[PDB]
RNA sequence: UUCGCCAGAGUACUACUCGCAACUGCCUAAAACUCAAAGGACUUGGCGGUGCUUCACAUCCACCUAGAGGAGCCUGUUCUAUAAUCGAUAAACCCCGAUAGACCUUACCAACCCUUGCCAAUUCAGCCUAUAUACCGCCAUCUUCAGCAAACCCUAAAAAGGAACAAUAGUAAGCACAAUCAUAGCACAUAAAAACGUUAGGUCAAGGUGUAGCUUAUGGGUUGGAAAGAAAUGGGCUACA
């Protein structure tokens, strides 16, 4: 299928030129972020699966990596490990073992000469380097891979890295390394806002069990809550609901140092109490140092409550309660 | 009423009950007659009951340089056309009802000895056109499965041979009989034996072989004793190229064991040239009808030993009682000298 | 076991189309609807009339083009004019194809009191998506 | 092994001793056959299942330009070649065994597959090997590193000489016409 | 169930975070608690940072709650505490000077002491051996003992009272009787202990 | 090189003889009669109140909560009773076909009328007549179990099986599983999906149907009735505070 992909490349180039001409943009500056945008407009297919939508990419992404020819016209295989089944993986293993042996002999000679110039280049914790996954290795090597052979390759790579690294060995071992994303879970702290000559003004939002609450906090007033135009004592007759309001302020010892006005809609009494508690906790982050906001998030004030009522299932009573199952 | 109709595919699928639940485990096979007729075989899309000849479907669009108007056939023409259409129905039914008789290798209702055609060509392009194959045994093999229960699979023994001394055998097992035939044919060519045939009509010497539990006694025969052997050994020898042979099978008559033993015995033959090489003596044939003429068949190439072999006054040969009875004329069985058909 | 709009898997030699290879639970996920109209919206009406017209069109076209139809028709309803898109095997001559399309464009129009458009795409054979 | 008795010189306090006269006699024929196969443009595969000299065998095959197999030998490799290797693949014309026995102390799969597929096999056999199916058995030691290196270098130089002489013969053939 | 296995239980104690510098062993754990990107579940509505709430009181209220009337259960608990406080105050004022230094009026401590007094020491497990069930004596876990202590009192006060008598009124008397080691809950605990002492010879049937 | 035995199985370590300190005894030892088999070994499933490891997360127990079986009512069945439908009727039926019965629905019955009787026509229409043990269409159960399976290859033959990662004959498209998708952000959960087959499982009464039966009738229309509870039982509501 070597010629088929080549023909598809020319057809894709011609189609890209035509798409640029019909869309009105410069074909020279036409890129994939414009190709997909124009496709989504010309063929607006509304489907839940993204892969089912129309797509026009370069053939190298659409078609998978096709295996190259292995033997010439005379039938003689090119690579010397063709009859091993996996001529790419086994060649890689052979090269890795040869480099390991070269490193070992060079280190033995250096120790005989009583010289130590190498360093430990295996600790990549600050960089955030990891080993290749099976899919990543199968992307590099066109042939299919297994689990045991992948484990052997990883365990040989770590053996090679555990030895005094050479000059050309480090770059070879680095191409099998992948960077990981930031695992920091620190939330964004809203800056203090000053609106209408008002100092220490902040806003927060919360949601819990179909209840939306928006709370504005002023850091210069006394401690009181105004909910929906009425005081919290009147709006929450139940003491537990008022304890929900007290939970964030008591954790920060800011009972009588902030004035809060809340607007909460939806849900019941407890759902509204939870929503306003979450909104107040998220809004108080601006008035507190970075040390206690983490304490609040560890105490469970800055995290949402995904506990939502499950939909009732057909043939059941309450999405869990089954009907009376008669054995006979 | 029009919305209540369905398609012909569903109508036939429901009428034939091909995917019925009673024909799965084996409750069927009572009425084994499944026939589906395509109703759109000889129906012209333009023809109809009223006999209108549309310019775009029935008649050519332009005739005599002008356009044709909507016309209708006469009653006699419609009768002629419908008579031809009816005649086509019985013409097709005549072909459908006719069944060609199957091959009778050994009997009218068996697959033993029937011809299966030349084997399929190999991947590299080699074609086996001179090779002919025969089926020796077809057996329905059943296996017990956890879900279905009995699992019927057909196992077929198939022997290939070209008539020039090259032949082989194989076993193909598959769910379908045709698939088993194909698997056996495609696998027989990979295991081919070469049989040394004396004068290309008989074997060099008599062989008495004892397989697992089957005893095979084969004796060399002249040009006038053509293939007086078992009904399967005759087919195997016909495929190999042997035209004259006498073989007796005693003990178990298992087809696979018989075939394996026959092939082993034919492969373990000792050629006259091999005997001459191993004995360093001339091999001389004394033909009965050629008198005392010392015909030499094999020459001991190499060092010809001048020391004569030790002439034993009493040979200690492991004789056979059946052969002794045959030589002494004690074989009074009525089945030994029966007149049979030709090879 | 679910059996609605589901073609059972054979030994591995039957040809299936893209629409046939997808179960009905994949509708609007991997495959779309064969017909589009405004009758199946929230605040709209006249849905039964559209459904019966669509099914009559299916049954009429199946007999109109026997044996040469590749897959299910596409019935687009857009501002009082009805478009019917079909995929047909190139078994019939274009002389007969034009006769059939000219016949249908007027028959359906006069039967449903609305303008219709008929579009046919000729294919050498049925397109195979899964194992064939 | 019972079939190694004719190939043994004797036993020196429990350890069997392999005679070297027959070793050299077999090795001359083996090297001549390998050189002729290389000269006639034949595919030569060095097979050995032994986790001590795998890298050495791979390097020797790379230097020779011939192919090597020192990893786990798959089941239908030589037999089901059209499905294991590719649509149409040319099987090796010579198989050279550097270790007849595998890691499980059993006869190798290829030593039987080559006989099944009619592929000539030159093989180094120790006192515990089975030379019945090997076309050219060489009675020697396959456990000593110098012993392995000696055979590897002998086959390396045989292949190099065969290829160089083939090239010289072709160069002369070019001037012949 | 919506929370994944990576979610960790929150810490509500404010003094745990107020002084992290007083010890170094807790520092090594609380510094890596957030480093591993450990997600924390939402704090339950029942549990808060208030100093006047107790987990034992919350558990007892949850056990007394019928259906989902948490407000009614909380009102019953508050009324029971008020009743025990007033009954203790009445006896404090009716007693002389020497008894005032011994009688306790705090409801929380007397509730905890009554629960501990009615907590069983060992329980019985039915083990099937030879086709018959034997009540093998067995040591009980702390949570099981506390749950049994609460459940016995709740079951006794729900059924062994008159219709006119209210739940807080019955519970106030029962708490005092349990605190003074005179209640039917204590009698039931003694009965269980005597049954265990009778079946002690069958303790070899246990295999754990 | 010899001796003692073996001629289908049951009859039969039997009957009838001889011999024996044995007298319900031992040795030797048939026949009538019945069958086309009787037997030894092996493969794969299934099973095991066999044994050894790992499990059960609403599942078995150790344990938690709320109910049924007690009362009334509603409703569905099994029974008696009428001229008065039918099917389901172990898990997988029992507020099930029916997200639904005063006429119609309604296929049931009694009284009465019409017989090329819906359609352009048809020695034709029409049948809720039988067969779900002939079907398609749709589902139930194993079943949130993972296996099914085309093309090959191997076994000192092959019924069948095909594995050792420091690897011992296994490659394998595909369908399953998984992933993805939806519950408009992730994760979880739910939903959805769940192949090949087992139960000749349910459905000729959603609809058409192969076969066998009706045609002044098993077809088509109108009116009136299709009760009732001696009794038992399933599932729910109300409570017994
Ligand atoms: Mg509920
Ligand atoms: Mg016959
Ligand atoms: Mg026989
Ligand atoms: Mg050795
Ligand atoms: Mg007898
Ligand atoms: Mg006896
Ligand atoms: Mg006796
Ligand atoms: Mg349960
Ligand atoms: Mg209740
Ligand atoms: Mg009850
Ligand atoms: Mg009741
Ligand atoms: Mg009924
Ligand atoms: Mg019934
Ligand atoms: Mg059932
Ligand atoms: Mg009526
Ligand atoms: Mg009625
Ligand atoms: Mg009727
Ligand atoms: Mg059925
Ligand atoms: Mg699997
Ligand atoms: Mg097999
Ligand atoms: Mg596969
Ligand atoms: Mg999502
Ligand atoms: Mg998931
Ligand atoms: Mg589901
Ligand atoms: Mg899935
Ligand atoms: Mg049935
Ligand atoms: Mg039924
Ligand atoms: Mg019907
Ligand atoms: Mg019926
Ligand atoms: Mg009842
Ligand atoms: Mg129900």
């Amino acid at each position: 299928t070597v010629d088929f992909i080549k023909k598809q490349i020319e057809e894709f180039n011609i189609g890209k030129r035509h798409l640029a001409n019909m869309m009105g943009e410069d074909p020279e500056t036409f890129t994939q972020e414009d190709i997909d945008r124009a496709i989504a407009y010309l063929f607006p297919s509304g489907l839940f699966e993204k892969r089912a939508r129309p797509i026009m990419k370069h053939p190298e992404e659409i078609f998978p990596k096709q295996r190259a020819i292995q033997w010439g016209e005379d039938g003689r295989p090119f690579h010397f490990l063709f009859y091993t089944g996996k001529q790419s993986y086994y060649s890689l293993m052979h090269d890795t073992y040869g480099k390991l042996l070269d490193v070992e002999k060079h280190h033995n000679q250096l120790r005989a000469k009583d010289l130590l110039a190498e360093k430990t280049k295996i600790l990549k914790d600050p960089i955030g380097s990891r080993w290749l996954i099976k899919e990543e290795l199968e992307e590099m090597l066109v042939e299919k891979l297994s689990d045991q052979d992948y484990a052997q390759f990883i365990r040989l790579l770590e053996r090679l890295s555990a030895l005094p690294c050479g000059a050309t060995e480090e770059d070879f071992v680095n191409r099998f390394r992948r960077s990981i994303p930031i695992q920091s879970k620190k939330q964004l702290i809203e800056p203090l806002q000053y609106d209408e000559q008002g100092m220490a003004f902040s806003r927060g939002e919360g949601k819990r069990k179909t209840a939306k609450a928006e709370v504005v906090v002023y850091g210069q007033g006394s401690g009181r809550i105004d909910v929906n135009g009425v005081d919290y004592l009147l709006y929450f007759p139940v003491t537990q609901d008022r304890e929900q309001l007290m939970f964030p302020l008591h954790f920060l010892d800011r009972l009588g140092k902030h004035d809060m006005t809340c607007a909460v809609s939806g849900g019941g009494r407890s759902a509204q109490a939870g929503a306003v508690r979450l909104a107040m906790a998220r809004a108080l982050c601006s008035f507190v140092t970075e040390d206690e906001v983490e304490w609040m998030r560890q105490a469970g004030l800055l995290t949402a409550d995904p506990r939502v009522r499950e939909r009732k299932k057909p043939g059941q009573e309450g999405a869990r309660r089954k009907f009376t199952w008669k054995k006979r | 009423s029009f919305f209540t109709k369905l398609t012909a595919d569903e109508l036939w699928k429901g009428a034939l009950a091909e995917s019925g639940a009673g024909a799965r485990k084996g409750r069927g096979k009572r009425t084994k007659k499944k026939r589906r007729k395509d109703l759109n075989r000889g129906q012209i899309i333009g023809e109809g009951r009223h006999g209108f000849l549309w310019p775009g479907l029935n008649i050519p669009l332009m005739r005599n340089g002008a356009v044709q108007t909507i016309a209708q056939r006469s009653k006699e023409d419609q009768e002629k056309v419908e008579a031809d259409m009816v005649q086509q129905r019985e013409e097709w039914d005549r072909r459908r009802k006719m069944k060609v008789k199957r091959e009778r290798g050994w009997s009218g209702n068996t697959w033993g000895g029937v011809s299966l055609g030349p084997p399929d060509p190999g991947p590299n392009g080699e074609t086996y056109d001179d090779f002919d194959t025969r089926i020796l045994e077809v057996r329905n093999v059943f296996n017990m499965t956890a879900k279905e229960g009995r699992k019927r699979s057909v196992r077929v023994l198939v022997a290939v041979g070209n008539g020039k001394g090259a032949a082989g055998f194989a076993i193909g097992k598959a769910t379908e009989r045709a698939d088993a035939f194909r698997k056996a044919k495609n696998r027989a060519v990979h295991y081919l034996h070469y049989i040394e045939r004396y004068e290309d009509h008989t074997i060099y010497h008599d062989i008495s072989l004892k397989f697992k539990r089957t005893h095979i006694k084969m004796k060399k025969q002249p040009r006038g004793y053509g293939l007086h052997c078992h009904r399967a050994i005759m087919t195997i020898c016909r495929l190999i190229g042997i035209k004259d042979l006498y073989a007796k099978v005693s003990g178990s008559v298992n087809m696979l064991n018989l075939t394996r033993g026959l092939f082993l015995g034919l492969s373990r033959q000792e050629t006259h040239q091999q005997l001459a090489d191993k004995k360093s003596l001339h091999v001389v044939e004394f033909r009965e009808e050629c008198g005392p003429l010392p015909i030499v068949v094999a020459s001991p190439q190499g060092a010809l030993r001048k020391d004569p072999e030790p002439e034993d006054e009493v040979p200690d040969i492991t004789l056979d009682w059946e052969d002794v009875k045959a030589a002494q004329g004690m074989k009074r069985s009525v089945w030994s000298g029966l007149k049979r058909a030709a090879t | 076991k679910n059996r609605a709009a589901r073609v059972r898997v054979s030994k591995g030699d039957k040809p299936v189309t893209y629409e046939e290879a997808h179960a009905p639970h994949y509708i609007a996920h991997r495959k779309g609807w064969l017909s589009l109209h405004t009758g199946n919206l929230d605040g709209e009406d006249h849905a039964a009339e559209r459904t019966v017209e669509d099914v009559f069109l299916r049954k009429f076209m199946l007999g109109t083009f026997p044996g040469c139809l590749a897959d299910q028709l596409v019935l687009k309803r857009r501002a009082n004019q009805l478009e019917i898109c079909a995929l047909v095997l190139r078994q019939l001559p274009p002389h007969k194809f034009y006769f059939l399309v000219g016949y249908s464009e007027t028959l359906l129009s006069h039967f449903y009191k609305c303008p219709v458009h008929l579009h046919l795409q000729t294919v050498p054979s049925k397109v195979v998506y899964k194992y064939i | 092994h019972r079939f190694m008795e004719p190939y043994l010189f004797g036993s020196r306090l429990g350890q069997d001793i392999i005679d070297l006269e027959q070793t050299a006699a077999h090795l001359q024929l083996a090297l001549n056959f390998t050189a002729h196969v290389a000269y006639r443009e034949g595919i030569i595969l060095f097979v050995s299942r032994h986790r001590q000299f795998a890298h050495l065998i791979e390097t020797t095959a790379r230097d020779c330009g011939e192919y090597a197999h020192t990893r786990y030998f798959k089941g239908g490799l030589l037999t089901n070649a059209p499905l294991l290797l590719g649509p149409g693949v040319r099987l090796p014309d010579l198989i050279i065994f550097l270790h007849t026995l595998n890691n499980v102390f059993e006869p190798h799969v290829a030593v039987r597959d080559a006989a099944k597929m009619n592929i000539p096999t030159v093989g180094i056999v120790d006192t515990n090997c089975n030379p019945a199916l090997i076309t050219y058995p060489v009675p020697g030691n396959d456990d000593s590193p110098p012993a392995v290196r000696l055979f590897c270098r002998l086959f390396q130089v045989a292949i190099s000489r065969a290829k160089e002489k083939r090239r010289q013969v072709e160069a002369l053939y070019r001037l012949q016409g | 169930s919506r929370y994944g296995p990576e979610y960790k239980d929150p810490q509500i104690d404010k003094e745990y975070y107020r002084k992290p510098l007083a010890e170094q062993t807790e520092e090594e754990k609380y510094e890596r608690d957030f480093k591993k990107t450990q997600l924390i579940k939402a704090a339950p509505a029942t549990k808060t940072s208030s100093v006047f709430e107790d987990p034992v009181i919350s558990k007892f209220t949850n056990m007394m709650m019928k259906g989902g009337n948490k407000v009614l259960a909380r009102s019953l608990m508050t009324q029971t505490l008020e009743a025990v406080k007033r009954k203790q105050f009445a006896k404090y004022h009716a007693a002389s000077a020497e008894e005032q230094a011994t009688i306790e009026r705090n409801p929380y401590t007397i509730f905890h002491q009554a629960l501990k007094n009615c907590e069983p020491v060992i329980g019985l497990v039915p083990i099937l051996k030879g086709g018959h069930f034997y009540q093998v004596p067995v040591p009980l876990a702390d949570r099981r003992r506390r749950f049994l202590a609460m459940k016995w009192m709740i079951a006794e006060c729900r059924e062994k009272k008159h219709r006119r008598v209210l739940m807080p009124e019955k519970l106030s008397q029962e708490l005092l009787e349990a605190f003074h080691n005179q209640g039917p809950v204590i009698k039931r605990k003694h009965d269980m202990h005597k049954m265990a002492e009778a079946n002690r010879a069958l303790a070899h049937y246990r295999w754990w």
